[PDB]
């Protein structure tokens, strides 16, 4: 029993804290504003089971907007292999990756 | 990482002190005590006034904990519907006062 | 149907009603001068 | 995902696990069960604060007091069982076996 | 008579005198003979850090004016 | 009506205070005529960045630049 | 070791579950649990949530973690092998999680979760002159009407439920 | 030497905090405890000589027994007098605690509080004046300026 | 550099609390028709040097205490959390300028009932821990209107930061709007350090420390006085600050905490204590209803005012 008391009598009980892309206060957009955004426009109207597969790109570039999962595993190779050509004294990081060059502004 | 800086002064000071405090007189060599209250071996009596006392404090305090966010929450651009929700929210606070007096609950520490 | 485990089991009571299964004695002495007894109920 | 929100979890089946295996005390039983609500309270405040949705910044507040209401009314609950047998042990509380 | 208590409420008075003259002194000794900067918002500090990088020096109070455009 | 309040006043004056001025706060605002400036004030304090529009052409009320006559303006503000 | 400082608060704060999950007595459970809330408050004192790890302070250590001292100390009237041994499985179960996870970047005990430390997590922005998170809670009176509702009405039907039921009649 | 100068020098300091921070236990028996309300009266006013005005039993430095010491209160007084934290001083206030005085021959009297307790202070009178009893307490201060325990601990 | 200032802050904290105990016996001194103390030092000003080698050097009373840990942590809890209330404290300008000191300073002093409640149960006394639930239960009765009026005031603030509190009284003192949230709140904080006339500990829980720890709680008892006092004059009567000569501001606070420390002194010497009830009865009764209505009226006011103030 989902009783739509809501719709039915045109109030709003809960639907603004529901998403992110609600209207916030002082317009503060969230960190995965436009990919919620996305996502709910893709999936609106078709159905769960259509939106699970019709819309799983911006589902899936909303969950890797929340939980950065792919980034900090890209993070890790990226480090990990500095790390090993450190240790191999086969690379030497930049002036600018040490603190010696006066940031930009 | 200035006022951990702070905390872990204080702490530092405060242990130090107490270990002053624990330390500094045991090394007197005074004498060996022997031998070292109202009721004698009773068991302490449960009050239920302490308790309702206390359970009172925590269910006004998260009232109080409602009431926090107001100094932030006058600067809104829906001011009456804020008032509104204040305003209600103290007067619920009132009532749980009211029924608490009109229940005999604030009795023997009214 | 009883068996070895539910055998110590006796049925509830009637109105569901159980048996409920000591006041306060103080010392207030010398430590003018006088000892009190006191009997206190909280 | 990040490395805190696994010591928040961790943390949340520990006092799960101590609210699911008692020893002998209702008082030890709601403190296991408060620190869960502790945990619930540290991870939706971590995932609210970083994905900077606003409007649930009032949620985690709401989070603590309903359950802290809950635990005022667990203690009360404690109290009664303290006024029948003296102690808070839940080995007394097997009445209703039959 | 009553100005004996005096003596101890002036050693008292300027043991509370201490420490919030120690801290504007040692805010202004720090920070280059001015206040603390207050950065309770982020915007606050933004424009601090932005002065920690435009000063050179990475100290945001070292202000650079007029002399630092050409 | 009015024995009973001067009884009221004589035993419990602190609830009679109270009440009083709980009441006095709950039907002020809806009486006080400076209670729409506070709604003026708090809708006039920008917490955000006034990002402009577009000029399609038929944009007779925005001004194109903050000093232009046109747009919103706070001389009630201050002067008051 | 200090960019990794949350994840060490963090690490305290599982140790202070296992302070008293293993459940010593009422009172040492309540000292680790009120260590335990300081350093989760620590946490979120450090994503920025200065409010709420302050709602930690005055409502849950100095509001409610006093009303179970206070009820823990009208009983259990004043004067473990499993209690040893459980702390120490727990505490050992938590340390070689941090060695895995610092060994390999990498671990899975039910979700993956990075070994790195979670400040590569945050925003590189500001906020201007606000708190987003104070103003999402100053948001609880304009745009959170019905929960004020819902909350107020259950704080009151608690404080009249508690009257009921410690009343004995 | 060096070492009796540093044990003569701290015997001086230790003694002067001690005498000049006397904290007193009157046992309010009798009449002794009125004149010793007087001592603290306005008057003399013990609480100028750093003697405060009825410190608690287990934090006070000296015991003030004023007044008649009974059969039936004796062991009260000698369980005070256990519980007190050295260095604790017995001042004897008045003839019934010094000697048994009006009541010496009696059947439920202690002939002296000195069968006790160790005194260290006789006053005498009935009752000794708050004046008195104002020079029995600065003639305990001036037993205690004269102590030598640092000064015995280095020449043992 | 800022190692010097938290120390410049700690120790002379310390000072303050060890010369206000000689102010607190000479002034209930003169206004008992007597003098203070006037022996030990010139004017009495060795009394509390004597008094803490005194108490340092007398032997420990050595209790049978239930919790050896608590039992420590009590007085390490007392004074870490006396010296902290003191480090948002804006005179002009705090050691730790936060954005939320006012509401830091209720959570520190929320906490500072742990400290009671464990001497309390670390003693074997029965007794003990009976008068500890007392003044437990009453600390943490009294924090309800401090909580409450305190937001009341800072509804005339815009925020929780106390060096706004400075900006908000330059026109006038705070006290002139908010006189009966004044008076209950310097009761409420007199409820809240056990000082009389709500001292039960003292009418007929730390008895079983020895003559160094309990020192210490008396010590972080009369920090926590001056602090509120402090606290009460930042709130309440707020000073002028000019911001190239912040001793004006330093002066002015100083000698504004010191008469209401004072005014402390001198209720405590005027008047006799409640009975445990009766101010039961005096905040549940008399402090909290009005201060609900006042906090109704604190909202409700800006806005019927338009004198809402800023948030930044
Ligand atoms: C008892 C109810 C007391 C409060 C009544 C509503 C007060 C109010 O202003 O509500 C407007 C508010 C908010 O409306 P609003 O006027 O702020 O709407 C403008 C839109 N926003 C929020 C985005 C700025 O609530 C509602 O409209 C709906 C929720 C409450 C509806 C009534 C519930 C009664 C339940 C009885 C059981
Ligand atoms: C900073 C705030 C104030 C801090 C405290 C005050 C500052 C001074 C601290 C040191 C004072 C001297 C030591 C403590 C007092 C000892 C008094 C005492 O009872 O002495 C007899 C005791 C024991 O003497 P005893 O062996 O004759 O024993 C007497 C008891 N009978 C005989 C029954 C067994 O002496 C000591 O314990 C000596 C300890 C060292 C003294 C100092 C050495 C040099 C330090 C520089
Ligand atoms: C910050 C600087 C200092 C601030 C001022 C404080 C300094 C003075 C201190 C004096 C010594 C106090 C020692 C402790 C005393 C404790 C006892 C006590 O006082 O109890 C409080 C007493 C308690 O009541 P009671 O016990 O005296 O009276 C009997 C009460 N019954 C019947 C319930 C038994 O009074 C209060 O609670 C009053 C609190 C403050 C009231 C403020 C009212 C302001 C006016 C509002 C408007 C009124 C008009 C109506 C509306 C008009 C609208 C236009
Ligand atoms: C399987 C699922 C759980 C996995 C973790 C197990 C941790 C080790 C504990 C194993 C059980 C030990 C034990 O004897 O538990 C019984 C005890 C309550 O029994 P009690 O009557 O108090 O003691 C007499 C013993 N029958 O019970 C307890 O005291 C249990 C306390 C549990 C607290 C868990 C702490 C964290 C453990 C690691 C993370 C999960
Ligand atoms: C509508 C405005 C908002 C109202 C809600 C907000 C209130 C804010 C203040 C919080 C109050 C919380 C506590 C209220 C408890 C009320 C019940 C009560 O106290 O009744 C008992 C009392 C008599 O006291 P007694 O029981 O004898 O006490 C023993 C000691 N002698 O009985 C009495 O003293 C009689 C009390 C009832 C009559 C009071 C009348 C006051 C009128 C003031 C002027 C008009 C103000 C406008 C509002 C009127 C609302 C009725
Ligand atoms: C290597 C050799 C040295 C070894 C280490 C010692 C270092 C120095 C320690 C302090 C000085 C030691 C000497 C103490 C006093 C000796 C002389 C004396 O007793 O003088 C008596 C005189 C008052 O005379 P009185 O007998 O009281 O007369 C009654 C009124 N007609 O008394 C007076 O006029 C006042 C005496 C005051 C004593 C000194 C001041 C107090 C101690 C301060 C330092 C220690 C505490 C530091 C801070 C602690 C925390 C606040
Ligand atoms: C922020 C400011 C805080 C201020 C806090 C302190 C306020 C009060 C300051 C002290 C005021 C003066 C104190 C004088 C005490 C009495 C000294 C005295 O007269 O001692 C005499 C005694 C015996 O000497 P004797 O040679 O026997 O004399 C016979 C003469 N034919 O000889 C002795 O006892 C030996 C000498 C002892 C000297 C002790 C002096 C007092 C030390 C107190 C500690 C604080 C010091 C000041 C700190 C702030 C200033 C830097
Ligand atoms: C039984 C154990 C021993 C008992 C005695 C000792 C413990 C009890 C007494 C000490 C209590 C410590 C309280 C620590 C946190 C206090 C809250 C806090 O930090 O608030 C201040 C501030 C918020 O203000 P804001 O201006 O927003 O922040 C600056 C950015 N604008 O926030 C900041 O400035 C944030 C700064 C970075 C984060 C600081 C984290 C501190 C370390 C974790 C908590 C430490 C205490 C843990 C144990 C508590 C036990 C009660
Ligand atoms: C080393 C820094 C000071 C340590 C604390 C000792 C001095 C302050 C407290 C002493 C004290 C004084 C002066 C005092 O006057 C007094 O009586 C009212 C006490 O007992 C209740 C005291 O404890
Ligand atoms: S010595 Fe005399 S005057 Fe003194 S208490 Fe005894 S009977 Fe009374």
């Amino acid at each position: 029993p989902f009783f739509d008391v809501q719709k039915k009598l045109g109030v709003d009980l809960d639907h603004w804290m529901t998403i992110q892309s609600a209207e916030q206060p002082h317009r503060i957009p969230a960190r995965c504003h436009a990919f919620e955004k996305e996502w709910i426009e893709c999936a609106h109207g078709i159905g769960s089971i259509r939106a699970e597969k019709e819309c799983k790109i911006e589902f899936e570039d909303f969950r890797e907007c929340l939980l950065r999962q792919k980034t900090m595993k890209r993070l890790n190779a990226i480090k990990r292999q500095r790390d090993k050509l450190i240790k191999e004294g086969k690379y030497t990081p930049p002036p600018h990756h040490s603190g010696q060059e006066d940031l930009r502004p | 990482m200035n006022l951990m800086i702070t905390l872990l002064t204080n702490f530092t000071l405060a242990t130090l002190l107490v270990t002053i405090a624990f330390w500094l007189p045991q090394l007197n060599v005074y004498s060996e005590k022997t031998s070292p209250d109202p009721m004698g071996s009773a068991r302490l009596p449960f009050s239920m006034k302490f308790f309702l006392v206390a359970i009172t404090f925590l269910l006004f305090d998260l009232e109080i904990a409602l009431l926090l966010p107001l100094p932030w929450a006058s600067q809104t651009t829906n001011l009456n519907t804020m008032l509104t929700m204040a305003l209600l929210l103290i007067f619920l606070l009132a009532v749980s006062l009211a029924y608490e007096w009109t229940q005999k609950g604030l009795e023997w520490t009214e | 149907y009883p068996t070895k485990e539910t055998a110590h089991w006796k049925p509830p009571p009637w109105n569901d009603v159980d048996p409920p299964k000591s006041n306060l004695t103080l010392n207030f002495g010398p430590q003018g001068v006088l000892r009190l007894v006191m009997e206190l109920s909280g | 995902m990040s490395l805190v929100y696994m010591n928040i979890m961790m943390a949340f089946t520990v006092s799960l696990t101590g609210l699911l295996m008692y020893r002998s005390h209702l008082m030890s039983s709601l403190l296991c069960l408060e620190g869960m609500m502790l945990s619930l309270f540290i991870l939706a405040t971590l995932m609210i604060l970083n994905s900077h949705f606003t409007l649930a910044s009032m949620m985690p507040i709401i989070l603590l007091v309903f359950a802290a209401c809950e635990a005022a009314l667990g203690l009360s609950l404690l109290v009664m069982v303290s006024n029948t047998y003296g102690t808070d042990y839940v080995q007394n509380l097997n009445l209703l076996q039959c | 008579m009553w100005f004996e208590v005096l003596p101890g409420i002036a050693v008292m008075g300027v043991c509370l005198f201490i420490p919030g003259m120690a801290t504007a002194r040692i805010h202004r000794f720090s920070n280059g003979g001015r206040e603390k900067r207050v950065a309770h918002y982020s915007y606050q500090w933004y424009l601090m850090e932005r002065d920690r990088r435009v000063s050179g020096v990475n100290r945001y109070y070292v202000s650079k004016g007029l002399e630092n455009i050409d | 009506v009015a024995a009973f309040l001067k009884n009221v006043w004589a035993k419990e004056p602190v609830l009679v205070a109270s009440f009083a001025i709980a009441g006095l706060a709950v039907i002020l605002p809806t009486l006080s005529p400076y209670t729409k400036y506070s709604l003026m004030i708090n809708r006039a304090t920008p917490y955000n960045y006034p990002v402009p529009l577009r000029d399609d052409g038929n944009m007779p009320d925005v001004p194109s630049h903050p000093q232009d006559p046109q747009g919103p303006s706070l001389e009630w503000l201050k002067r008051l | 070791m200090m960019t990794y400082i949350v994840f060490i608060l963090s690490i305290i704060f599982v140790m202070g579950f296992v302070g008293f999950s293993s459940k010593p007595s009422p009172i040492y459970g309540g000292l680790g649990l009120i260590v335990s809330g300081g350093v989760g408050c620590g946490i979120v004192l450090n994503f920025g949530g200065s409010f709420l790890g302050l709602m930690v302070f005055l409502i849950y250590l100095g509001g409610m973690m006093v009303v179970f001292g206070y009820t823990t100390a009208m009983a259990t009237e004043q004067y473990n092998k499993v209690v040893l041994g459980t702390f120490i499985t727990g505490l050992l179960m938590e340390f070689l999680m941090v060695y895995y996870v610092l060994k390999d970047k990498e671990v899975e005990i039910v979700f993956k979760f990075n070994g790195m430390g979670d400040w590569v997590i945050y925003d590189t922005g500001d906020s201007g002159f606000f708190s987003e998170e104070a103003m999402g809670i100053a948001a609880l009176y304009s745009y959170g009407t019905w929960l004020v509702i819902v909350t107020g009405w259950s704080l009151l039907i608690g404080v009249v439920v508690i009257m009921e039921i410690t009343r004995g009649n | 030497s060096r070492g009796e100068y540093v044990v003569a020098k701290l015997d001086d300091l230790i003694n002067w905090a001690r005498r000049s921070s006397l904290w007193p236990m009157t046992f309010g028996l009798a009449c002794c405890a009125v004149e010793m309300m007087h001592m603290a009266a306005p008057r003399y006013d013990m609480d100028r000589f750093g003697v405060v005005f009825r410190a608690s039993p287990r934090q006070s430095d000296v015991m003030i027994v004023a007044g008649t010491l009974t059969n039936k209160m004796a062991p009260a007084l000698r369980k005070v007098y256990d519980q007190m934290p050295e260095p604790r001083y017995v001042v004897s206030m008045g003839s019934c605690a010094n000697g048994g005085g009006y009541y010496h021959y009696s059947y439920s009297v202690v002939r002296g509080c000195d069968r006790i307790v160790p005194v260290d202070i006789y006053v005498p009178g009935c009752p000794p004046t708050a004046e008195a009893l104002l020079y029995g307490i600065l003639q305990l201060q001036k037993k205690i300026k004269r102590e030598k325990r640092l000064r015995i601990w280095y020449r043992r | 550099m800022f190692m010097i200032n938290v120390l410049t802050l700690i120790i002379p904290i310390l000072l303050a609390v060890a010369f206000l105990t000689l102010v607190e016996r000479k002034v209930l001194g003169y206004m008992q028709f007597r003098k203070g103390p006037n022996v030990v030092g010139p004017y009495g000003l060795l009394q509390p040097i004597a008094d803490a080698i005194k108490l340092f050097i007398k032997e420990p009373l050595r209790p049978a205490t239930s919790s050896i840990s608590m039992f420590i942590l009590a007085p390490i809890l007392a004074l870490t959390l006396a010296l902290t209330m003191w480090i948002p404290l804006p005179m002009p300008y705090p050691l730790i300028n936060m954005n939320l000191g006012v509401l830091f300073m209720l959570a520190m002093s929320s906490l500072a009932v742990y400290s009671i409640l464990w001497s309390g149960w670390a003693s074997n006394s029965k007794y003990a821990l009976i008068g500890a639930l007392r003044a437990v239960a009453q600390t943490i009765s009294y924090e309800v209107t401090l909580a409450i009026i305190l937001l009341s005031v800072l509804l005339m603030n815009g925020s929780f930061t106390l060096s706004t509190l400075i900006i908000t009284q330059e026109q006038v003192w705070l006290i002139f709007p908010a006189w009966p949230l004044a008076m209950m709140w310097f009761i409420s904080t007199l409820a809240e350090t056990n000082r009389a006339p709500f001292d039960l500990t003292e009418g007929e829980f730390n008895v079983e420390y020895a003559a160094g720890p309990f020192a210490l709680f008396f010590m972080a008892e009369y920090a926590n006085i001056i602090m509120m006092n402090i606290f009460t004059t930042t709130l309440f009567l707020g000073a002028f600050h000019n911001p190239y000569m912040p001793e004006l501001y330093t002066i002015n606070f100083t000698i504004k905490s010191l008469l209401l420390s004072i005014t402390f002194l001198w209720i405590r010497a005027s008047y006799p204590r409640f009975r445990y009830d009766q101010l039961m009865h005096l905040l549940w009764k008399n402090f909290l209803p009005l201060t609900l209505a006042l906090c109704m009226w604190h909202v409700s006011l800006p806005i019927l005012l338009s004198s809402i103030p800023p948030q930044t």
